[PDB]
């Protein structure tokens, strides 16, 4: 570590700080994910095991890089590349105004294209949320934090029950699902779309029912007809409050009927119905494909 | 070339998903040799192991695939060092295995039990040591397709449904079962590094069904497996002889899932059996 200067804290995600720091050689600008080791029982814990190897595998233009693991005296340093601030800092900065709508285009489908490389190595990413939604002066964005990534078999088997920060976390999820797979993500990405436009989260649940049920006030509760299984699902009650789709312009105005598709298939209550990554990128609403810089 | 066996996929390209697993069959390399930079080792010593970490994976109930990724640690990381000594076997397979229930179990042993099942051999700052040990010779490349997942993939193809849907569970378990006893018989002879992992598991899906089926669900030819086919005879007649295993069930699993649980077998003298008949 003495070929870098440490510039700042930028903040903590999943594991351990992060830092803006230089490369003292190259005067290259980087992150610095630190993880003190010591503090640790388990040694090098998993969701750092699983994030370096994970992103060794991935190398895509909209994923963070990661450029190096260094190894010393009690501590664990990934030097990643360095971006601007996260979406959640950003969105809330132009909260006023909003956020101009061909940004939503090229964050959105910039979002897909890395999800898209993730699947297609058969990795859920299982956090995106805007905190981890890196989006630099150029304008690209990057998926960013692994740390609870997982890599998943064919077949899949039963992963970690809860995941994914609660205002992003899918119904199947929420429910007790056995299995879920590539659709949790898909979801997650719904959630941040209209959390664009409306400048507000979709669904700002304060406990998990409350998530749940923003949900169903907002696309109605699912029965067995929308989503064939909801009865026999292990969190499922009858008991819950039965809610009309609001039409998609009141749940979330600015968008034209594109909007209204895309984020629909996006939010379809059966993970087996919701669209793909890929789909979604084939999605008429991106045939405009804009680039702007942001304002920072 | 290889046939590609997958179906079409909803959440992703068939033909990048495959093109992506089969490069990870060729950046990730094995040894059949790497006993010969350990002169102090004899292949017995890996096999004793090996099985080892196998009981102490069904005593843990640890999935097959944290066995399977904890071999290829193994081997792998053998293979990048020099002159290691029989009594620090134990430590790398013991980090190796916390290593991999750390990357694949929801919740793992805590590293207490890894170094209690070592009987005082190994303490948990032993294995704190060495697991870094492992991962930086490995340069941190700890996602290979192991031979199990091979496996996997290959029932999960023989079994598809109408629904098309590859990753929901659809195959039967006695069959993947039986399959992977044979597996684990052959992974402790270091003479199997000399095949891919996916060779391996086509080969020991073909002893326990046919060309047909083989060439259906792992798109190799004949040629591409025969080798390795031939090599598997005496282990699968050992274990045709000695009869299957029949399927275990455990305590906080369900008995659907039960399958995917590694099991232990006392199979050192199988091993010694199939090795006699050459
Ligand atoms: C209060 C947040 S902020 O807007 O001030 C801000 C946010 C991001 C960044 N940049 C940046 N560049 C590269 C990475 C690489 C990784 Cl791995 C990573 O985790 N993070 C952060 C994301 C989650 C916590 C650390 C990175 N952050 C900056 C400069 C400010």
């Amino acid at each position: 570590m003495e070929n870098f200067q440490k510039v700042e804290k930028i903040g903590e995600g999943t594991y351990g700080v992060v830092y803006k720091a230089r490369n003292k050689l190259t005067g290259e600008v980087v992150a610095l994910k630190k993880i003190r080791l010591d503090t640790e029982t388990e040694g090098v814990p998993s969701t750092a095991i699983r994030e370096i190897s994970l992103l060794k595998e991935l190398n895509h233009p909209n994923i963070v890089k990661l450029l190096d693991v260094i190894h010393t005296e009690n501590k664990l340093y990934l030097v990643f590349e360095f971006l601007h601030q996260d979406l959640k800092k950003f969105m809330d900065a132009s909260a006023l105004t909003g956020i101009p709508l061909p940004l939503i285009k090229s964050y959105l489908f910039q979002l897909l294209q890395g999800l898209a490389f993730c699947h297609s190595h058969r990795v859920l990413h299982r956090d995106l949320k805007p905190q981890n939604l890196l989006i630099n002066t150029e304008g690209a964005i990057k998926l960013a934090d692994f740390g609870l990534a997982r890599a998943f078999g064919v077949p899949v088997r039963t992963y970690t029950h809860e995941v994914v920060t609660l205002w992003y976390r899918a119904p199947e999820i929420l429910l007790g699902c056995k299995y879920y797979s590539t659709a949790v993500d898909i979801w997650s990405l719904g959630c941040i779309f209209a959390e664009m436009v409306t400048r507000r989260a979709l669904f700002p649940g304060d406990s998990e029912i409350d998530q749940l049920f923003r949900i169903f006030r907002t696309l109605g509760t699912p029965d067995e007809v929308v989503w064939p299984g909801v009865t026999s699902m292990p969190d499922y009650k009858p008991s819950f409050p039965k809610w009309a789709r609001q039409d998609f312009s009141k749940v979330v105005p600015p968008l034209d009927e594109d909007g209204r598709s895309l984020l629909s298939q996006m939010l379809h209550y059966d993970p087996n119905k919701r669209i793909s990554a890929k789909a979604a990128l084939a999605h008429p609403f991106f045939q405009d494909v804009t680039k702007p810089v942001p304002h920072l | 070339s290889r046939g590609s066996p997958l179906p079409v996929l909803s959440w992703a390209n068939r033909e990048e998903v495959w093109k992506i697993m089969l490069n990870k069959e060729k950046t990730y390399l094995r040894d059949q040799h790497f006993l010969e930079q350990h002169p102090l080792l004899q292949p017995k010593m890996r096999a004793i192991l090996l099985d080892w970490l196998m009981e102490v994976c069904e005593v843990y109930k640890l999935h097959r695939e944290t066995f399977y990724l904890a071999q290829d640690f193994f081997d792998r990381y053998m293979a990048t060092q020099e002159n290691v000594v029989k009594t620090l076997l134990q430590l790398i397979g013991i980090s190796s295995l916390f290593i991999a229930a750390k990357l694949e179990e929801i919740y793992p042993p805590k590293l207490h039990q890894f170094a209690y099942v070592t009987d005082g051999a190994c303490s948990g700052d032993e294995i704190l040591t060495m697991e870094l040990m492992i991962m930086k010779a490995l340069k941190w490349r700890l996602s290979p397709l192991t031979i199990v997942s091979w496996l996997n993939v290959y029932m999960q193809v023989a079994y598809l449904n109408d629904l098309h849907e590859v990753l929901l569970p659809q195959y039967p378990q006695q069959i993947f079962i039986q399959i992977a006893e044979l597996l684990d018989l052959c992974v402790l002879d270091v003479d199997c590094l000399e095949f891919p992992y996916g060779i391996l598991a086509a080969s020991a899906l073909y002893h326990f069904s046919s060309s047909e089926l083989m060439q259906k669900v792992s798109g190799y030819q004949w040629c591409d497996i025969e080798n390795c086919v031939k090599w598997m005879v005496p282990f699968a007649m050992v274990i045709r002889e000695t009869g299957s295993s029949k399927l275990k069930h455990f305590r906080g699993v369900a008995d659907e899932d039960a399958h995917n649980i590694q099991t232990h077998r006392d199979s050192l003298d199988l091993l010694d059996k199939a090795r006699a008949k050459k």
